[PDB]
């Protein structure tokens, strides 16, 4: 029972920075499971952005420097939450954006080779128009 | 008919030290067949160390053996009032047994 | 003859030993844990033997050279005028030390054979 | 220029403890393959010591569990705690039984818990304790200590020879020495895997059924100093001893519950007279006189023998079983210094026995119907020498029991158990 | 609890022969133990008299011909018994006799090699002045 | 499959041992007997391959020779007509010889082997 | 010491797999359950070893060529910037296919070899 | 929620009442052990712990 709650659609001109928010309903803890962010361009296939893993954020050569990626684990009142921040939006970002959580805690599973992962369960996607 | 020599024929120490006895064989004793026991004046010996580095049910811990060859070791850590005397060593690999000149420590 | 051969020298006693190692409903408790622990037993020495490349084989021959210091007495000594016991009596204390001696001479070995085929 | 060679089933062995397999013909004893096979050892010498050997105490704790196991499907006998109403028994439709018997009227329950039935039944008057110093009022003697189960009649009484086979990886050692003592140096030694077929025979102060000594009689003692250790006295000539009870009862039964079945004495039918234990009076003489001259060689004193100091029932007279029957022998006419023709020695019967201390609480033996009668062997005799003043100028020897244990060390001091180590390392010059 | 007890000490002539017992109380049996007599001369080492083992009777080169050891078992009396007797006694066996016991049965311990041993109980000793 | 080619001649039975070979929370005292016992004769097996230097063969080749007072039968008699259940049938009184003979011709080729090393 | 070779590279704990090997009264239930099935794990992974003739080595060379489909990786690769774990989980869907291969060479051994006997 | 603290608290609980324990013989070899009588003091027991 994981659902990923996110937030609403955000409209922006260029030149500006958005924060999108992914709540991970089901998710114990971010300790065990992966938070990986991904694009999807109208009409075009899924693009991988990046990944908040074992505490540990990383980014696309294609995203690094402009992509900030952030988690906090299960509180007394809310779910553990991943944000995805974009700087410098450009007409090229109108996109949907999706959270995928994948759990890691079995080593042997085959839904993750050492970092690069499968894409278990999916956000409902929010849109970003610039 | 091994004989048995040991060095430090006359030793003096302090409560708390420690002290080593060397033995030293004409032959060379591969089965670590040696004895080491204790005399008091006055009283009878009594065994402490067998096949070298084996202790006796009651013998303190502080007691301890090593065994090479034609070298034998006692030594003794923490040393008490009560280790006191003539210490003795014997061979037991070949017939008769020997003992050896026996040291004075305390 | 299981066991005839315990008062002769090790030189008639090492001759036929394969004697000793063919001897080697509601059930009880007891029954069933002594059939487990014979099996065990079995087991364990047979793990030894395998370690140093002994495995199927009850006159083994090894290629650790043999320390003077573990037994000085003269080949005719320990092959004519001894018994197993005494013998075994005597070199108890350096048993150990030949074991990883043993373990160490096949593992070089088996990594040795493995460069040569290798080359 | 020597190397290391490994050689596996060398012929060597270390003393061990281990369980050993029981074999016959949660706890079974089933092989039946007893067939033996022996192996001297040739120029070897082994220590023995009979009394720390762990044989004795495994077979303690076998007879101990097959007797619970036995005993543990049939019935309990709870409700015989009850407040008995007993007479003096009315038989007349070295001594006759009327003084030993007693009718005892009570009340039971049926298989309906809601009536009860008068019934009557003939109790020995030592399974009685009276509750007031006079009246009629009587129980039974276990009431007070724990609850009693019916010796189911299935159940059978004699005893089966039993062999201990040591299991794979280990040896039984057998000492071959004529003379015997069961400690110190044996020099003709074989090796076996099962030992000689032994039974479990209980009796308290003459061993019976049991093997006999091959050359001479043997004294055997953990200490012979210590007065407080028995003495087992191994013969080499058997005395047969034959014991009967020639009074006729009548097994009737009550059902005292949902299928459970309580058997008792109705009446006796005739011949009444006291059990009684017949032996040779000459045989008795030899055995006592060759016995006291053995007896000679470790004690520098005139050597006489006495009854019991005292103790009750269990530890005074000589207690026996067999065909199901459980006797008390008052062995004073022996042990007391004509002797001759037929010695004859009274005995009385129990049905309440405890026979192991602590073990099975009680059981009840129910009765057989016909005469019993009963022959069997003395191959040894178990004695306490009474602490001296070292100012008397003999020692005195009384029949003692005690431990259970000494019924069977005089048969297992001969074995003993060892863990077979074949690996061995030798220098050899081969490479 | 093995308490060797010996006799007192005696006071000879040269010429003459000696007696010295040893009574082994808490010693099962010699058949298990093995008895050993040792000589002490006055301010200087131990020396090995002899032995009884196994019901066999031995003696050093040095004492052959001039020293019988015996012994006797438990009796119902008196502990088991072991004894020297010294024949032609010259000046230079004026010393301290031991009697020793070491037990035997355990045919691994370390106590012993083959007939030749250690002592693990000691007597009080017996002086004896010639 | 597992017992397949049973009723073929031995000369085809021979060709796929294997396939037959690789085959051979309270549970219960029965379950653990069972399982105990198959253990026990494995291990039987593989004490009785050992002793005659097969201990990891399926098919092992020995040096003693075959007596004709076993069996007098041609080769391809043998290899091309019966099945194996009828062989062995046909030779069950001289099992037991040919496998004293069998452990004796192993012991003199380890003692052989030694003394040959020695020189 | 015991799995003290996980998180090296497999060069440097193919060195050491001899520690692993040499470490692989009413007593209860669920104790005498375990040490059976301790056996029969243990027995199981020889019967595999001596199915492929590497019945008493650690490290044993084979006649089956490697498949590139298998791996298609560097022998430096493979050997310098990896570890057991993720060697083994990488080719885990080909196992049983490799297992498989070896049985098959080791049989056809012993056939050629009883035919180079027969020569 | 477990709490796990890196420092003891000790506490030490008492019964300051004198308690006699009897025997009565309920069945056959079957003992039942009561509280014959309360002596000593009559104080109810507690546990003392620091503030
Ligand atoms: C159990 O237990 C366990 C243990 O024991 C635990 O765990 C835990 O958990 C936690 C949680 O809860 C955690 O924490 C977390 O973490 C995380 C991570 O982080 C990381 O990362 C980051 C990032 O990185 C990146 O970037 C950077 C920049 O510079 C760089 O450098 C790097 O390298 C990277 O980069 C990369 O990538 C990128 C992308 O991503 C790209 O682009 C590039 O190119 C590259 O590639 C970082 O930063 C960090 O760091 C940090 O930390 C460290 C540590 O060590 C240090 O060292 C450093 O220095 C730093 O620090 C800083 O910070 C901190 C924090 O903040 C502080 O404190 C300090 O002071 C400083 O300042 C790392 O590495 C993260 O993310 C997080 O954070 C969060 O939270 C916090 C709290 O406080 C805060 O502060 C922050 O801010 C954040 O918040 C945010 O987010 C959230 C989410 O949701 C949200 O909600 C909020 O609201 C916020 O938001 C905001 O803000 C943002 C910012 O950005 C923005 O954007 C937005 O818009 C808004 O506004 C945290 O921190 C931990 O860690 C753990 N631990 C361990 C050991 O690990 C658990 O939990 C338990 N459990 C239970 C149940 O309890
Ligand atoms: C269980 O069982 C078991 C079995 O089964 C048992 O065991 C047993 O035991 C017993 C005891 O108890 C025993 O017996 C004993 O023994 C011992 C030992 O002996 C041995 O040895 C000896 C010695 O030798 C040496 O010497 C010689 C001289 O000639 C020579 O020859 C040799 O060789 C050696 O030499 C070497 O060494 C030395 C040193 O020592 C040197 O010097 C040199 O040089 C060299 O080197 C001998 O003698 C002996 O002999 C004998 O024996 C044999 C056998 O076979 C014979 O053959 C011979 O002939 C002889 O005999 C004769 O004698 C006898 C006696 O001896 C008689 O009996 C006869 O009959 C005849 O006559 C051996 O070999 C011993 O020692 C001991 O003795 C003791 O005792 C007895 C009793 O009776 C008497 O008699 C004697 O006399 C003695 O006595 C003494 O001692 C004691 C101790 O304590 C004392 O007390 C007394 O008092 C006396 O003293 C006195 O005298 C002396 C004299 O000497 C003097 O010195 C002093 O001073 C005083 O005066 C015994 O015999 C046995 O044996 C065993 N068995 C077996 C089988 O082994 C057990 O016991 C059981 N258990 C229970 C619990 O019961
Ligand atoms: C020392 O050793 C002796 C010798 O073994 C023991 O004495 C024997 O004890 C057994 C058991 O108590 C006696 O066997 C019993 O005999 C009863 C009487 O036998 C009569 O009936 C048979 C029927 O064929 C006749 O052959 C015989 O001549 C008599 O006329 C039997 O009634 C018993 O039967 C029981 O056992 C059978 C076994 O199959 C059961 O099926 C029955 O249902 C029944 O339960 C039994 O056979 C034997 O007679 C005694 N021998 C002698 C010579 O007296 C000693 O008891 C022993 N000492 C001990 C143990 O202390
Ligand atoms: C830990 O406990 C919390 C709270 O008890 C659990 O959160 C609950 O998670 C379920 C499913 O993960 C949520 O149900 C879903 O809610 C979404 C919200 O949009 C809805 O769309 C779905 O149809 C479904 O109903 C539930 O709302 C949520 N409750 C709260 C208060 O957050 C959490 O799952 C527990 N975690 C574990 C690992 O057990
Ligand atoms: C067999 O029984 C006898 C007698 O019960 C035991 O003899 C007793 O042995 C103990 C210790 O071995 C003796 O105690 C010691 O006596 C000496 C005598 O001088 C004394 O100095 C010590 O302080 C200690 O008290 C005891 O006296 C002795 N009893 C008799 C009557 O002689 C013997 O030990 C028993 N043997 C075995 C193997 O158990
Ligand atoms: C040689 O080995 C023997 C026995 O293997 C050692 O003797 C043991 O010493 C320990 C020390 O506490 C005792 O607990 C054992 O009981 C002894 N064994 C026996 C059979 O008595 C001996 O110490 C070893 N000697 C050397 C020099 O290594
Ligand atoms: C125990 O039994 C005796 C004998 O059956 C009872 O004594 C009889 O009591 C009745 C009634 O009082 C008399 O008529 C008889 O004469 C008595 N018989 C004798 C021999 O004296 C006695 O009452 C019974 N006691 C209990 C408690 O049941
Ligand atoms: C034991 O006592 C009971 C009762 O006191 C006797 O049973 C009675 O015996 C007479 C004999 O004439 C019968 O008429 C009665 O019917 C019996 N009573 C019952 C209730 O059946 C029994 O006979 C006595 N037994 C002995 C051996 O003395
Ligand atoms: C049973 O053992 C006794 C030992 O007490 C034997 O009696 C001795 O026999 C020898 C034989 O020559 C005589 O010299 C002794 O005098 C006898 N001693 C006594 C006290 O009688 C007896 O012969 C043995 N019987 C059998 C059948 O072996
Ligand atoms: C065992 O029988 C003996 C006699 O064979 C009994 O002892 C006799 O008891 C009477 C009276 O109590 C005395 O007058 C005799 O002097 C005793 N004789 C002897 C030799 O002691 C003994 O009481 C019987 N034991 C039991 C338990 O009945
Ligand atoms: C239980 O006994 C202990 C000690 O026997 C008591 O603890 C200490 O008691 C001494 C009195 O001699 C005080 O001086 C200490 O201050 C006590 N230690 C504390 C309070 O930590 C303890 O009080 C007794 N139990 C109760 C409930 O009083
Ligand atoms: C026992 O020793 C004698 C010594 O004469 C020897 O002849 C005999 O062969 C030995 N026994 C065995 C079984 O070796
Ligand atoms: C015993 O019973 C008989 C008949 O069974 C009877 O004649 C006699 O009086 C009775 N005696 C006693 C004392 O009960
Ligand atoms: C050893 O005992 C056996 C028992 O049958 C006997 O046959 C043999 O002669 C005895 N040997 C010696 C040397 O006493
Ligand atoms: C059975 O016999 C026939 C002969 O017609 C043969 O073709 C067939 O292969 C045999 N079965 C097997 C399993 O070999
Ligand atoms: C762990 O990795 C480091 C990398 O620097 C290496 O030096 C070390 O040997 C590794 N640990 C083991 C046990 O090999």
């Amino acid at each position: 029972q994981i659902h990923l709650v996110q937030s609403g659609t955000e409209v922006k001109k260029p030149g500006s920075s958005v924060t999108v928010s992914c709540k991970a309903y089901g998710v114990n803890t971010f300790g065990l499971y992966a938070v990986n962010w991904v694009r999807q361009a109208p009409g075009q296939s899924l693009e991988y952005i990046g990944q908040i893993w074992r505490w540990k954020s990383s980014a696309s050569h294609h995203f690094r420097g402009r992509v900030l990626i952030s988690a906090v684990d299960l509180t007394g009142s809310s779910p553990p939450i991943s944000s995805l921040e974009i700087k410098d939006l450009t007409s090229d970002d109108t996109a949907v954006y999706f959270c995928t959580t994948t759990s890691t805690y079995d080593k042997w599973s085959g839904l993750h080779h050492d970092g690069v992962m499968a894409f278990s369960s999916w956000g409902q996607g929010t849109l970003i128009s610039v | 008919d091994i004989q048995m020599t040991q060095s430090p024929s006359t030793l003096s120490a302090s409560i708390g030290d420690t002290v080593r006895i060397s033995c030293r064989a004409s032959q060379s004793i591969t089965g670590n067949w040696v004895a080491w026991y204790q005399q008091r004046p006055g009283k009878a010996p009594r065994l402490l160390i067998y096949r070298g580095a084996a202790l006796l049910g009651g013998v303190p811990s502080r007691f301890s053996g090593s065994a090479a060859g034609t070298d034998f070791t006692l030594t003794i850590g923490n040393l008490q009032a009560e280790d006191f005397g003539t210490f003795y060593c014997q061979q037991y690999d070949t017939y008769p047994g020997t003992f050896g000149q026996g040291t004075k420590v305390e | 003859g299981f066991l005839g051969a315990a008062g002769s020298t090790m030189g008639a006693a090492s001759i036929t030993l394969t004697v000793q190692a063919r001897q080697l409903t509601v059930w009880g408790i007891k029954q069933l844990q002594a059939r487990v622990l014979a099996v065990e037993r079995y087991l364990k020495d047979q793990k030894f033997l395998g370690l140093w490349g002994c495995s199927g084989k009850i006159i083994c021959c090894t290629n650790v050279p043999w320390n003077s210091t573990w037994s000085n007495k003269s080949y005719e000594e320990i092959w004519n005028n001894m018994t197993w016991i005494e013998w075994e009596k005597e070199i108890s204390n350096y048993t150990n030390r030949i074991y990883d001696l043993l373990t160490e001479s096949q593992n070089q070995q088996e990594r040795n054979e493995k460069d040569l085929l290798e080359l | 220029n020597l190397w290391v060679t490994v050689y596996y089933g060398v012929p060597v062995w270390r003393d061990a403890d281990t369980t050993l397999f029981c074999a016959s013909d949660t706890h079974a004893c089933v092989p039946t393959d007893p067939n033996p096979q022996e192996i001297p050892l040739e120029n070897v010498t082994e220590n023995f010591n009979m009394w720390k050997n762990n044989m004795v105490e495994q077979m303690q704790e076998d007879v101990i569990s097959l007797w619970d196991q036995s005993l543990k499907p049939c019935v309990k006998l709870t409700p015989l705690c009850v407040t008995l109403n007993c007479t003096k028994a009315n038989l007349t439709h070295i001594g006759n039984i009327t003084d030993e018997v007693k009718n005892c009227t009570f009340n039971m329950t049926t298989e309906i818990r809601d009536k009860q039935q008068k019934v009557h039944a003939l109790f020995y008057a030592l399974d009685i304790v009276q509750m007031k110093e006079n009246g009629s009022e009587y129980r039974l003697i276990s009431c007070n200590t724990s609850v009693i189960k019916q010796a189911c009649p299935k159940i059978s009484f004699d005893p089966i020879p039993i062999h201990y086979c040591a299991p794979a990886g280990y040896a039984i050692l057998k000492c071959n020495d004529k003379k015997f003592n069961g400690t110190g140096p044996c020099k003709n030694v074989s090796t076996v895997q099962c030992t000689h077929g032994i039974k479990p025979v209980v009796s308290t102060q003459l061993l019976l059924n049991g093997s006999l000594a091959e050359e001479e009689i043997i004294i055997r003692s953990e200490n012979l100093t210590n007065n407080a250790k028995n003495i087992i006295v191994h013969l080499n000539k058997s005395v047969s001893i034959s014991c009967t009870r020639p009074s006729n009862n009548t097994r009737t039964s009550i059902r005292i519950g949902p299928g459970q079945m309580f058997y008792r004495t109705g009446d006796i039918i005739g011949d009444i007279r006291k059990a009684y234990c017949e032996l040779n009076g000459t045989e008795w003489n030899e055995t006592l006189n060759k016995v006291t001259e053995k007896l000679k060689e470790h004690f520098n004193k005139t050597i006489v023998f006495q009854p019991p100091s005292g103790g009750d029932l269990e530890t005074t007279m000589h207690h026996f079983n067999c065909r199901g029957e459980f006797f008390y022998c008052n062995t004073t006419k022996l042990f007391n210094t004509e002797f001759n023709g037929t010695i004859i020695l009274p005995c009385r019967i129990k049905q309440i026995v405890n026979m192991w201390q602590g073990v099975g609480q009680a059981m009840y033996a129910p009765p057989i119907s016909g005469i019993i009668n009963c022959t069997s062997n003395i191959t040894g005799i178990i004695l306490t020498r009474d602490g001296g003043n070292g100012n008397t100028t003999d020692e005195t020897f009384r029949p003692g029991g005690g431990n259970i244990k000494d019924n069977w060390r005089s048969e297992l001091y001969k074995y003993k158990v060892v863990q077979i180590e074949p690996l061995g390392i030798a220098p050899t010059r081969c490479k």
